[PDB]
C-alpha cells in the first residue's frame, strides 16, 4: 500500500517532465526494490499455505466438534433455565483437556483421537454434574450426535428426524393394521414409521415373526431386538432398533437410548455420573478462585452438611452466614473482605432471598481478585429468582436424590466415615448396611407417588444421620465393649420401635403408611437373627430374587454394593413392575419434546 | 424482522424513529464521503495518466532527435572521410558522438521507465474504464452500508444475514443496482485502520470486524 501511494503522489507531484529529472529515476529504482520484495512475497506466501493446510488437514474435525460442542451448551439453556455456561467455563475445559493429559504418547495421530475422547467425557462431566437426571439423556443423546456428524460413517439425517418428528407428523386415517399383537396407537406408531423405504414391509414382518412375540412386544425389549435395519454398521444397527422400540414399546425407550449412547461413545461413557459426587477434587483444582460454587438444591435436600465435612476434612475455615437480613449482609460483606485479604473460605446460605444483594455480590466479585486458595461457596434452592449474571459467573451443582437404589447406597457408604462404621463390635457393619438398605428402598419409594407413598416426604439426610446415632448408642448400650454380640442380644424391637414412632414414623401422616412402615421394618430388620440366605426382595417373579452378602467387613458390604446390577426394577423396591412404566414413558417423551426445542434452534 | 424474531423466542427489542434519521443521515454521509473519494482518486489518476502520457511523448521526440542526429554522424564522418581542417572535423564528429551516447543512454533510462510503467498503466486504464460503471451504484451500495451501520448492530450473525440478503432482494426488485462483489466490512472499514484494530486486541472475526465499524462510524 505504502508502494502504491508514493507511487501515486510522486507522480502526480513532478511538475514537468519525468524524462528529465533525476528524482524519476530515483522513483524507478524505488519500483524495482519494490517489485524485488513482491518477488519474495511468493515464497512466504507458499509456505504460509503448507502450514495452514497441514493444520486444516491435523485438527479441522476437532474444531468442528469445537463449535458444536459450545454451541449445544449454549442452546442447552432452553431447558432448565437454570444453567448459563460461558464462554470462559468452555475456555477452563480446554485448559483441562489440552494440558492434563492421561498417561501422557507423544504420536499426534493417537494424541488427536485421545483429546478427542477425553474432550467428550469431560464436557459430559462437567455439564451433568449441574443438570437434573432428567436431562443427562439428552446431553448424551446430543454428544451421541456431534460424535457422528464428526465421525467416515453415513449420516442417518432421514431416520434420526422421522424418530424426532414421528409423533408430530401426521399418519393415515383410517389404515388399521391387525390388531393380533399390538394396540391402536402401536398400530398408528407402525403405519407412521412405514414411511421409511427401510422401514417399508413392516406390515408383513410383524406376521412373518409370529414366533417373536415377547421380542417385539412385552417381556423386556432391551437386550432383544427383532430384525434390523444390505450391511449395516452398528451404529446404524442401533438407530433402526431404537426406531423400532419408539414404534413398539415406547417405555423401555430410555434403555435404548442409554445403550444406544453406550454404542456410540463408550460403555462407560456416562457411568462416572453414578458415582458419588467427589466435591474435595473439583474444588481445589477445577474451581477458579474467582469463580463462586453454586449448590444448587432441589427442595427437601440440602447440601450445607457436603462441603461442611469437606471443610472438617481439609481443616479449612469456614465463616458460614445465613443470608436474609440486613446484618446478614454486614457480615457477609466483611468476611468476604477479610477472606479475600487472608484465604479463608466463606459460606452464604440460602441466597435464593435476595437477588438484589446478589447483583451486587456478582458485580463486586467480578471487581476484585482474590486469594489463591479462597472459594466461595453459595447454596439455593431451584427459583426463578436467581440472577442469570450470577449464574454465569459461578460454577453450578446440582443436588438431588440420587437415582437408583445402588447409587444410594454408595452417596451413604461415603457419607458414614469408616471409623464410625468399623467400630466395636463386628455387628455394626451389617446393622449400618440394613439401615442403608432401609433408606434407599424408602427413598427410592418416593419416586412412584402416589403408590409407594401417599405423600412427598422429606426422608432426607437428617433421618438416616438420626438412624446411625440411635442405632450407634444403643449398640453401645447393649454392648459393653465385647467384640461380637449373638443376634438374639440385638435389641431389634428397641430399634424398630425408635424408627417407627420418631425417627422415620415422624413424618409419617396416614395410618395405612405407618403400617407399610412397620411392614418394612419388621421385614427387615429381623433376617431370622443374621441367618445366612435371608432374601432382601424378588427382583424378577421369574426365578430372581436378591440375597443378602455374606461379608462381614464394611469393605464385603460395598464390594457386594458395587455388584449389583445396573438394571434395576421396582420389583426391587416391592411395588409391581408396572408402576414406573407411565412415568418412564412420559420422559420419553419429555425428551423428545427437548430435543425438538433444541433442533429447531439449530379470531379466537 | 422484529416480530419474527420474537415470535421466534428471542428478546424483541424496541424500534424507534431515532433509527430512521440515524440511518439517513448515515447515508448522507457515507454517500458524500464515497463520492468524495472516487473524485479525487479520479484526478490523481487523470494527473497520473497525463504525465506519463507527456512522458511517452518526451520518449518519442528522444527517438526522432537521436534517429536524426545519427544521421547527422553518418554524413558528417563520409564528408570527414572524403576531407581526408580534419582535426577540426575530428572533434567535432566525437562531441557529436559524445552527444549520442548521452542521448542514447537517455533513451535507454526512458525505455526502462516506460517497461516499468506499463503494468501500472495496464490496471490504471481498466480502473478508469471502471469508475464509469461504479459511479452508478453509489447510491444503493451506500444505501445497504448505512441501513447495516444502523440497524443491524444488535442481532447475530444469521439475522444480520437475514436483514442483508432481505435489502439486496429489494433493491435487485426495484431495479436499484448495488456492488454485489464486495465485502460490507471491506467496503467500509480501510486496511490500514484494519490493521490497527488487529493491534488493538480485536478478534480477526468478521462480527467483530463490522462492531469495529460501527463503534468508529
Amino acid at each position: 500500500r505504502q508502494l502504491e501511494k508514493s507511487l501515486l503522489q510522486a507522480l502526480n507531484e513532478v511538475k514537468g517532465r519525468i524524462l528529465d529529472d533525476d528524482t524519476i529515476i530515483t522513483t524507478l529504482e524505488n519500483l524495482k526494490r519494490e517489485a524485488a520484495e513482491v518477488t519474495r512475497k511468493v515464497e512466504e506466501t507458499d509456505i504460509v499455505m503448507q502450514e495452514v493446510e497441514t493444520v486444516s488437514q491435523q485438527y479441522l474435525p476437532l474444531s468442528t466438534a469445537c463449535s458444536s460442542i459450545y454451541f449445544t451448551m449454549e442452546s442447552l439453556k432452553q431447558i432448565h433455565f437454570l444453567y448459563q455456561y460461558s464462554l470462559q467455563f468452555f475456555l477452563d475445559i480446554y485448559h483441562n483437556v489440552l494440558y492434563e493429559n492421561p498417561n501422557l504418547v507423544t504420536d499426534h495421530t493417537q494424541r488427536l483421537s485421545i483429546i478427542t475422547k477425553d474432550l467428550f467425557q469431560v464436557a459430559f462431566n462437567r455439564v451433568a454434574r449441574g443438570m437434573l437426571h432428567q436431562d443427562h439423556i439428552t446431553f448424551a443423546m446430543l454428544l451421541a450426535r456431534i460424535k457422528l456428524k464428526g465421525t467416515g460413517e453415513p449420516t442417518y439425517d432421514a431416520e434420526f428426524q422421522h424418530f424426532l418428528r414421528g409423533n408430530e407428523i401426521v399418519l393415515s386415517a383410517g389404515s388399521t393394521p391387525r390388531i393380533q399383537g399390538l394396540t391402536v396407537e402401536q398400530a398408528e406408531a407402525v403405519v407412521r414409521l412405514s414411511c421409511l423405504p427401510a422401514f417399508k414391509d413392516l406390515i408383513a414382518k410383524v406376521q412373518a415373526d409370529e414366533q417373536f412375540g415377547i421380542w417385539l412386544d412385552s417381556s423386556s425389549p432391551e437386550q432383544t431386538v427383532p430384525y434390523l435395519w444390505t450391511p449395516a454398521t452398528p451404529i446404524g444397527q442401533a438407530i433402526h432398533r431404537l426406531l423400532l422400540i419408539q414404534a413398539f414399546r415406547p417405555d423401555r425407550l430410555l434403555a435404548m437410548a442409554h445403550m444406544f449412547v453406550s454404542t456410540n461413545l463408550g460403555e462407560s461413557f456416562m457411568s462416572i455420573m453414578e458415582q458419588p459426587l467427589d466435591l474435595t477434587h473439583i474444588v481445589g483444582t477445577e474451581v477458579k478462585p474467582n469463580t463462586p460454587v453454586l449448590m444448587c438444591s432441589v427442595p427437601g435436600y440440602d447440601a450445607s452438611g457436603h462441603v461442611e465435612d469437606l471443610a472438617a476434612e481439609q481443616n479449612t475455615q469456614i465463616t458460614s452466614i445465613a443470608i436474609g437480613s440486613a446484618e446478614g449482609f454486614n457480615q457477609a460483606d466483611k468476611a468476604i473482605n477479610t477472606a479475600v485479604k487472608s484465604g479463608r473460605w466463606v459460606m452464604l446460605k440460602n441466597v435464593h432471598l435476595a437477588p438484589g444483594w446478589l447483583m451486587q455480590l456478582e458485580k463486586k466479585l467480578h471487581s476484585l481478585q482474590p486469594h489463591a486458595c479462597f472459594r466461595l461457596f453459595l447454596t439455593m434452592e431451584i427459583n426463578p429468582k436467581v440472577p442469570v449474571n450470577l449464574l454465569r459467573a459461578g460454577r453450578i451443582f446440582v443436588f438431588e436424590p440420587p437415582p437408583g437404589v445402588k447409587a444410594n447406597m454408595l452417596r451413604t457408604f461415603s457419607s458414614i466415615p469408616v471409623s464410625r462404621i468399623c467400630k466395636s463390635p463386628n455387628e455394626r457393619a451389617r446393622l449400618y448396611f440394613l439401615l442403608a438398605w432401609f433408606h434407599a428402598i424408602i427413598q427410592e419409594r418416593l419416586r412412584y407417588a402416589p403408590l409407594g407413598w401417599s405423600k412427598k416426604y422429606e426422608f432426607g439426610e437428617s433421618d438416616l444421620r438420626s438412624a446411625c446415632d440411635t442405632v450407634d448408642t444403643w449398640l453401645d448400650d447393649t454392648a459393653k465393649g465385647r467384640q461380637n454380640i449373638s443376634p438374639d442380644k440385638i435389641p431389634w424391637s428397641a430399634l424398630k420401635t425408635l424408627m417407627a414412632q420418631s425417627i422415620y414414623g415422624g413424618r409419617v401422616d396416614n395410618e395405612f403408611d405407618q403400617r407399610l412402615l412397620n411392614t418394612f421394618l419388621e421385614r427387615l430388620f429381623t433376617t431370622r437373627s443374621f441367618d445366612s440366605e435371608f432374601k432382601l426382595a424378588c427382583k424378577v417373579d421369574g426365578h430372581k430374587d436378591i440375597q443378602m452378602p455374606d461379608g462381614i467387613r464394611r469393605e464385603e458390604f460395598v464390594q457386594w454394593v458395587e455388584l449389583l446390577p445396573d438394571t434395576q426394577t421396582p420389583s426391587w423396591l416391592g411395588l409391581p413392575n408396572n408402576a414406573e412404566r407411565v412415568l418412564l414413558t412420559t420422559q420419553g417423551v419429555d425428551m423428545i419434546s427437548k430435543m425438538l426445542k433444541m433442533q429447531m434452534l439449530e379470531t379466537l | 424482522a422484529n416480530a419474527r424474531l420474537a415470535k421466534r423466542g428471542g428478546r424483541t427489542m424496541a424500534i424507534t424513529p431515532r433509527h430512521y434519521l440515524d440511518f439517513i443521515n448515515h447515508y448522507a454521509n457515507l454517500f458524500h464521503e464515497k463520492r468524495s473519494e472516487l473524485e479525487e482518486q479520479q484526478m490523481h489518476l487523470n494527473v497520473g495518466l497525463r504525465k506519463i502520457k507527456e512522458t511517452v511523448d518526451q520518449v518519442e521526440e528522444l527517438r526522432r532527435d537521436l534517429r536524426i542526429k545519427s544521421q547527422e554522424l553518418e554524413v558528417k564522418n563520409a564528408a570527414a572521410n572524403d576531407k581526408l581542417e580534419y582535426a577540426v572535423l575530428i572533434s567535432e564528429a566525437q562531441a557529436i558522438k559524445a552527444d549520442l551516447a548521452a542521448v542514447e543512454a537517455k533513451v535507454n533510462r526512458s525505455t526502462a521507465l516506460l517497461k516499468s510503467l506499463s503494468a501500472e498503466r495496464e490496471r490504471w486504464e481498466k480502473t478508469s474504464e471502471t469508475f464509469k460503471n461504479q459511479m452508478s451504484t453509489i447510491a444503493g451500495d451506500c444505501l445497504l452500508s448505512a441501513a447495516f451501520i444502523a440497524y443491524a448492530g444488535y442481532f447475530d450473525q444469521q439475522m444480520r444475514q437475514n436483514l442483508f440478503t432481505t435489502w439486496s432482494h429489494h433493491l435487485q426488485q426495484a431495479n436499484i443496482q448495488f456492488r454485489t462483489d464486495i465485502a460490507r466490512t471491506e467496503y467500509l472499514s480501510n486496511a490500514d485502520e484494519r490493521l490497527r484494530w488487529q493491534a488493538s486486541s480485536l478478534p480477526a472475526d468478521d462480527l467483530c470486524t463490522e462492531n469495529a465499524i460501527m463503534l468508529k462510524r
